[PDB]
RNA sequence: ACCGAUAGUGAACAGUACCGUGAGGGAAAGGUGAAAAGCACCCCGGAAGGGGAGUGAAAUAGAACCUGAAACCGUGUGCUUACAAGUAGUCAGAGCCCGUUAAUGGGUGAUGGCGUGCCUUUUGUAGAAUGAACCGGCGAGUUACGAUUUGAUGCAAGGUU
RNA sequence: UAACUUGGGAGUCAGAACAUGGGUGAUAAGGUCCGUGUUCGAAAGGGAAACAGCCCAGACCACCAGCUAAGGUCCCAAAAU
RNA sequence: GACAAUGGUAGGAGAGCGUUCUAAGGGCGUUGAAGCAUGAUCGUAAGGACAUGUGGAGCGCUUAGAAGUGAGAAUGCCGGUG
């Protein structure tokens, strides 16, 4: 190839997933948590088992 | 005691719209020099 | 002298000499177009047609085949974070009238 | 927006009618004469303009009721004090002002716009057979019942 | 390495504000306000493109009622008669007929009268 | 033509200084030192201090006649304000401020 | 593949001004121009400020000195308004002014229809439930090490340091 | 025209009115507790004067085109004095 | 070419717009860069160009990579203004 025209093998790479910018992309205000209960504070949940 | 809302720009200048000065009365000196006030003495600039 | 048309999903009043504005046809700028169905003829001669004249063309020539101008569309919900917002342009033809039948 | 007409100044025609009242239901002639104000008879009937015309009512003290409502069918009426509160029936304001029974009658069946307010003014009412307006040149009209 | 928000928020903000030209003293100058409100026009917008369509309806068959009423029949049954007879015209065009050439009118009015 | 002349910060404050301001706008200048010497404001000597120095400019800059000018513009901008603070009660303190402004008139002969 | 003056040291000019009886806590504040050539001289004015003139490529680059947004304050104007009940617009629509990234153009708006803001919390809010005076800047799922599952790639009874 | 199995990722555990079958209560409550359906929640549009839960009915976008539902056709206000 | 589908909160999945920086390639600029202001322009959306005024020295495009990556609300902090 040449250094300004490389290209990825297909299917290799996503983009991140940013979580918490506005309402249109599907997380924006409450970030995946649902509204309120001890799962959503931060370092909240508890431990397996 | 308090206002419960702003004043917008529109209802604070219909307010003021008596708040104006008048010109004075301005009659002159007749012997000599520029104009006084109306029923008084023209001592500076002023004969009459 | 005064014909009642009927095209795209809706009808029009012409008379010769004028310019129309009709949803899109499939031909190309200075073809000469013409109608099919006419639902009625005034003018001196008067002939109703139930639902067509029967005969009675209308013949038109074709300028500018072209697009509207954009709309936005945007609508919400009061308290629910949802919304949607696009843009539309609506085409269209332009013809001018230049010959009737009967 | 293709092509449809609207009417203007420069472009609208008012004339003059003139309804006698003897022998007619209040509310059966107030109906009609509210259509004709408003220019509802018009071909060129525009929303937003006062087409219509004038209209004169000349005898209104002959103005009848059915059943009991001129004994009954008080109107009221409230003066913005304490207790203000003051009634007249509908067989007394037929003996007295009966110009008022009537047009109260018919602004009432006419919307509470700008508009409407200016068509109520081309009502002209008067008890007993008749009215100035002979310069105007009116013609008569009878009701289609 | 440090983005700093620069020159972005200003372009978002200004394409509201002109968007918003006409409008009664602070909801032309102020951003909160304005977008505020050119959200309320674009919902108004929608709902009254759908309501023209009911409004120039009726008032077409006020005129054709208005018109009718010359030749002694209603509305109702001018296109009911009319139906019968075959005729598949509008109510806007009807409108216009009755105002432009009322002679015209007047000899549709007599093939919908004897179609009954 | 055209002359002026401004008084940059000038201690009073705006809204004061546009009052007298008004009476002398549109009119021709024999008038208006007429009227500036007989109203009892604060500002009235301050204004008639810059419509002497746009007079002296159209004589000597522009050798124009003094006996036919009149004041096409007049009017008053804000300065830069001095912030003080005055105490009031139980400790607490309130904020005061020291207006300035820039008075501008400028005067002609009408032609061009 | 670190910051670029609300950042980066608290500190580009300070553990100083300042607060506290004291241990102690603790800021704000960068930029003329290539060169100072930093406005001789005249005029108004008690001065401050200013108009000319002159320097300079440029002085709406004059020391409060690069660029100079918005809130906010004003001066002129083209269209409109003193019988009218209002979430301020939107759809329709005369009349009057103008003439574009030249296209079924722009500004204003007599009159008519429709129409109880935004976020958060809620069974449910125009809500007399919460929060926001306005403008601007800053301000919130990251990284390291392990585990498990997908996709991709290499080798394959071997693969890998 | 779905169902089932295996695996990755969740949120939910304050519910309300209407009709109907029943307890409780006073054959009281926009009451409270269970069962069976609809709608709201998370659903705009038309009607019910106005009115989350009632009747009709489920909005991809233009249109100054037509047929109908529930409810309606003297004027306000479209359609039969 | 026909046929069908397309309201939506917690929430799951997919595609994309922009900002700062780096590598490579290829370009623009005192015959005026970036920023600022105005405009009746283009795009399905986030957004992108052109012209003209100010301004007085740096900046886009293509492909890929990496992140202090996008604010209207926190009796939010700091400054200006009412
Ligand atoms: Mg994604
Ligand atoms: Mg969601
Ligand atoms: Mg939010
Ligand atoms: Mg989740
Ligand atoms: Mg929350
Ligand atoms: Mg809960
Ligand atoms: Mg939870
Ligand atoms: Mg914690
Ligand atoms: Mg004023
Ligand atoms: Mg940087
Ligand atoms: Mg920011
Ligand atoms: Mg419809
Ligand atoms: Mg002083
Ligand atoms: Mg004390
Ligand atoms: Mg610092
Ligand atoms: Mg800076
Ligand atoms: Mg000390
Ligand atoms: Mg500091
Ligand atoms: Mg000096
Ligand atoms: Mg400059
Ligand atoms: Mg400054
Ligand atoms: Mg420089
Ligand atoms: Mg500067
Ligand atoms: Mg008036
Ligand atoms: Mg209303
Ligand atoms: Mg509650
Ligand atoms: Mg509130
Ligand atoms: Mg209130
Ligand atoms: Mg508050
Ligand atoms: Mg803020
Ligand atoms: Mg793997
Ligand atoms: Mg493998
Ligand atoms: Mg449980
Ligand atoms: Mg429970
Ligand atoms: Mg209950
Ligand atoms: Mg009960
Ligand atoms: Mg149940
Ligand atoms: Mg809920
Ligand atoms: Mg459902
Ligand atoms: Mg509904
Ligand atoms: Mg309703
Ligand atoms: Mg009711
Ligand atoms: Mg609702
Ligand atoms: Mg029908
Ligand atoms: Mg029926
Ligand atoms: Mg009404
Ligand atoms: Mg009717
Ligand atoms: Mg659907
Ligand atoms: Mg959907
Ligand atoms: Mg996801
Ligand atoms: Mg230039
Ligand atoms: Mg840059
Ligand atoms: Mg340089
Ligand atoms: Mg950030
Ligand atoms: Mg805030």
């Amino acid at each position: 190839m040449k250094l300004h025209e490389l290209k990825p093998a297909e299917g290799s790479r996503k983009e991140r997933n940013r979580v918490g910018r506005g309402v249109a992309t599907g997380n924006g205000k409450t970030s995946g948590r649902g509204h309120k209960g001890q799962k959503a504070r931060s370092g909240g949940g508890v431990r397996p088992g | 005691a308090v206002p419960k809302r702003r004043t917008s720009k529109t209802r604070k200048n219909k307010r003021r719209t008596h708040f104006k000065i008048s010109v004075p009365g301005m009659t002159e000196c007749p012997n000599c020099g520029e104009y006084k006030l109306s029923h008084r003495v023209c001592k500076n600039c002023g004969s009459y | 002298m005064f014909a009642i048309i009927e095209t795209g999903g809706k009808q029009i009043k012409v008379e010769e000499g004028q310019e129309i504005f009709v949803e899109k046809l499939d031909v190309n700028e200075g073809d000469t177009f013409t109608f099919d169905k006419v639902l009625f003829v005034g003018g001196d001669s008067v002939k109703v047609g139930a639902p067509t004249v029967e005969g009675a063309t209308v013949t038109a020539t074709v300028n500018k085949q072209g697009r509207g101008k954009k709309i936005t569309v945007f609508t919400y919900k009061r308290r629910k974070n949802s919304k949607r917002k696009k843009g539309h342009r609506q085409p269209y033809t332009k013809l001018t009238i230049d010959k009737i039948n009967a | 927006m293709r092509q449809t007409f609207m009417a203007n100044e420069s472009n609208i025609e008012r004339k003059w009618y003139v309804i006698d009242a003897e022998g007619q239901t209040l509310g059966r002639l107030s109906s009609e004469v509210a259509s004709i104000l408003r220019g509802k008879n018009k071909v060129t009937y525009t929303p937003h303009v006062d087409t219509g015309d004038y209209v004169i009512v000349i005898n209104a003290s002959k103005i009848e009721f059915t059943g009991n409502k001129e004994t009954d069918k008080v109107y009221y009426r409230h003066s913005n004090h304490p207790g203000g509160i003051k009634s007249i029936t509908a067989g007394e304001l037929r003996r007295t002002n009966p110009e008022r029974l009537i047009e109260n009658s018919i602004k009432g069946m006419l919307p509470s716009t700008r508009l409407g307010e200016k068509q109520g003014k081309k009502l002209f009412v008067y008890g007993g057979a008749e009215h100035p307006h002979a310069a105007q040149q009116p013609e008569n009209y009878e009701l289609r019942g | 390495p440090r983005v700093k928000g620069g020159t972005v928020t200003r372009a978002r903000r200004k394409k509201t504000i002109k968007l918003a030209k006409g409008y009664f003293g602070s909801k032309h100058t102020l951003y909160k306000v304005a977008k505020q409100q050119v959200m309320k026009s674009g919902q108004y917008a929608f709902r009254d493109r759908r309501q023209r369509k009911r409004d120039f309806r009726k008032l077409w068959i006020t005129r054709i009622n208005a018109a009718a009423r010359q030749h002694e029949m209603s509305y109702s049954r001018l296109m009911n008669g009319l139906k019968k007879a075959g005729i598949d015209i509008n109510r806007k065009m009807l409108s216009e007929i009755a105002i432009s050439d009322e002679k015209a009118f007047a000899q549709l009015v007599t093939k919908a009268k004897d179609a009954l | 033509m055209e002359a002026k002349a401004v008084a940059r910060t000038i201690r009073i404050a705006p809204r004061k200084v546009r009052l007298v301001l008004d009476l002398i706008r549109g009119k021709n200048a024999a008038e208006a030192i007429a009227i500036l010497k007989l109203t009892n404001k604060a500002s009235s000597p301050v204004i008639e201090k810059v419509l002497m120095s746009a007079l002296a400019n159209a004589e000597h800059n522009y050798d124009m006649n003094t006996d036919e000018l009149v004041v096409k513009e007049a009017y008053a901008n804000e300065g830069p304000t001095l912030k003080r603070f005055r105490p009031r009660a139980q400790g607490r303190a309130s904020a005061i401020n020291k207006r300035t402004s820039h008075i501008t008139i400028v005067v002609s002969d009408g032609k061009e």
